[PDB]
């Protein structure tokens, strides 16, 4: 439930944000971020990308925050 | 539009040809 | 740890956390007509 | 333990009634009744009791306070399962079309160009438009909110989850000076108010037990480790 | 002597309910004699499962309550007195009798067992002198349930 | 064991569902998912896929409950 | 066979030539 409205809102703010490539969908755009918590993604590719500066910025918030917190609390949970 | 030499692409951009946004400043650099 | 703890905590921690959640809205809820006698039932014996 | 006392330390002699906080009257060879004043509960133009235990944080010694009955505890049983867990839910699900709409304006917004002219003709210009008026108007509420907040108690981590949701309505505040100036980085602004009202909107899970804790957990990360780590 | 409460709370509540509430041999006897009916149920929200309200249930009739507060005295004088004596198999608005009264009274400290547990002991032990024709451990409750039974559904182990 | 059972049933799935490329041998996939167990693994590239959107649901449930829990689990005991 | 503009890949496609399968709505988009 948590994962889900934490990528659920992610996806929908990168959405709005550039459809570029393979992003202007939001079930494959929430794939590609559930990629990216599962722990494998290509990283700061960029390439047709506005707001890149802004953007490489919000896949950090959103990556580490999701790697770091989401994961590992519910990896903490789990012993 | 494209923004051209120290264009910054924060957002619109859209950096022209020649030029490609590097992702610290987001001005456009290009050569 | 930091995970551990709030688990220790949480049943209490939900428990005050609640409560400030419900006095906000009671002081924003304009004060409306609201309750405003406490008892509990009890059985332990003890007898 | 005091406070324990003071609200609860019944009287029972000639003149003791004037004196008890708390008078109990109802036992079956099992069972018994406790009767609470209650106090705290009147206090109100003053912080009082119950006012101060609502209020306080950071002591480290809450957990014991809080947890203090019967009123304390009995209290909030019968503020809440009365009434108060409905006008909740209420307000979580009210939230939850706000961020709909946010997204949805923000996910759907025309390319342009950059804000206006906006045709604002037909249904697809006719619903997206509604929804971004809606979602400023719904970003004014959390910021005449938080003011009162700020005003309200101008001195001085904790409150966490208010702290952000005002942070969140500035944001698109900022954006929609940016549309009236209509610049295009103004965009930039609105996503980051779009995907923070998201994570707020996690927030309104608090008050319950599996789901308090989480947020709490969260919240602890983020003040605390990751603060320091970082 | 019979009257009963009538409000939510205490309804059904007589005054030899209250007697044996308060432990007291004089006025449980006194009760009794000028002719306090020994089956009256105490049956309101007072002599239920907290609300929390609460508090506190053993069900209801007054042998049941005698048994369910360890006070075996009065669980003697109710069955062999001579002016009412008890009927030790009544079933309470539940359906449970005195024996599944005293397992839903059990909390499983090691108190707790040690005085249900012969509580119940002297309850069968009295059913045998007195009534040696009743199977009272098959009797079942309203959800179908032997003493037994309840015991084991509710982990009261 | 328990590993061996979770990998070999969502093998024989996968080679069930489409032979595509790589996928048509199950030592070829069972390597290919064993990978994706380790957590080493390139993901949704679909390219020549029948059911991919099936298809990366598939994997979205198998890699992720594998990682999730699998690993957790015997990682938890590990301690 | 090949599932023209419009047409659901969830499963035996096959998409056709100038169309490609999202994964999303599983139809096929070309262009």
């Amino acid at each position: 439930f948590v994962y889900l409205v934490f990528l659920f809102g992610f996806s929908t703010a990168v959405v709005t944000l550039i459809e570029d490539g393979k992003y202007n969908s939001l079930y494959s755009t929430c794939l590609e971020l559930f990629k990216f918590t599962i722990g494998m993604g290509d990283l700061e590719f960029t390439e047709n990308y506005d707001f890149k500066a802004v953007f490489i910025i919000l896949l950090l918030a959103y990556v580490i925050l999701t790697y770091i917190l989401l994961l590992n609390m519910l990896i903490a949970l789990m012993g | 539009e494209c923004r051209k030499m120290f264009g910054g692409c924060s957002v619109d951009s859209d950096c022209c040809a020649h030029l490609g946004c590097k992702p610290t400043l987001k001005y456009c650099a290009w050569d | 740890e930091t995970v551990n703890k709030i688990a220790q905590e949480s049943k209490n921690i939900w428990k005050l956390q609640r409560a400030i959640t419900i006095l906000d809205t009671e002081k924003s809820f304009l004060k409306c007509m609201r309750k405003a006698x406490x008892x509990x039932x009890x059985x332990x014996x003890x007898x | 333990g005091v406070l324990a006392y003071i609200l609860q330390r019944e009287i029972h002699e000639p003149e003791c009634r004037h004196l008890s906080r708390k008078f109990t009257e109802w036992a079956y060879g099992p069972v018994h009744s406790s009767l609470y004043d209650l106090s705290c509960i009147d206090t109100c133009e003053k912080n009082s009791v119950l006012e101060v235990i609502a209020y306080s944080s950071s002591e480290t010694p809450n957990r014991h306070d809080m947890l203090l009955v019967e009123p304390l505890n009995r209290l909030l049983q019968d503020k809440w399962d009365r009434f108060v867990k409905r006008i909740f839910y209420f307000n979580f699900f009210v939230y939850c079309l706000y961020m709909i709409i946010f997204t949805a304006a923000a996910y759907y917004r025309p390319v342009e160009g950059l804000p206006p002219y906006k045709l604002k003709n037909t249904v697809g210009d006719y619903f997206r438009v509604t929804g971004e008026i809606l979602s400023v108007s719904g970003g004014v509420y959390f910021f005449f909110r938080g003011i009162q907040y700020f005003l309200q108690r101008r001195p001085s981590v904790d409150s966490y989850s208010e702290i952000l949701f005002f942070v969140q309505s500035l944001f698109m505040l900022v954006s929609v000076v940016l549309y009236f100036s209509q610049r295009k980085e103004y965009v930039a602004s609105m996503v980051f108010s779009l995907a923070m009202g998201w994570t707020n909107m996690l927030y309104y899970t608090r008050g319950f037990q599996q789901m308090g804790i989480y947020a709490v957990m969260i919240e602890k990360m983020i003040l605390r480790d990751l603060c320091r780590f970082m | 002597v019979n009257a009963s409460y009538t409000d939510s709370y205490y309804k059904g509540q007589t005054a030899l309910h209250i007697a044996i509430e308060r432990r007291n041999m004089t006025l449980v006897t006194l009760l009794v004699e000028n002719g306090a009916d020994v089956q009256a149920a105490a049956n309101g929200d007072f002599f239920k499962k907290t609300k929390g309200r609460p508090g506190f249930y053993f069900g209801e009739l007054p042998l049941s309550l005698a048994a369910c507060t360890n006070q075996l005295a009065i669980v003697k004088f109710l069955l062999q007195n001579s002016w009412q004596p008890a009927d030790i198999s009544a079933r309470d608005s539940v359906g449970n009798t005195v024996l599944h009264a005293l397992v839903e009274v059990a909390d499983n400290t090691v108190d707790n067992t040690k005085f249900v547990t012969s509580m119940y002991n002297e309850i069968l032990i009295l059913g045998a002198k007195l009534h040696p024709t009743l199977k009272l451990e098959e009797i079942t409750n309203r959800k179908g349930l032997t003493p037994l039974a309840l015991a084991a559904s509710s982990g009261k182990i």
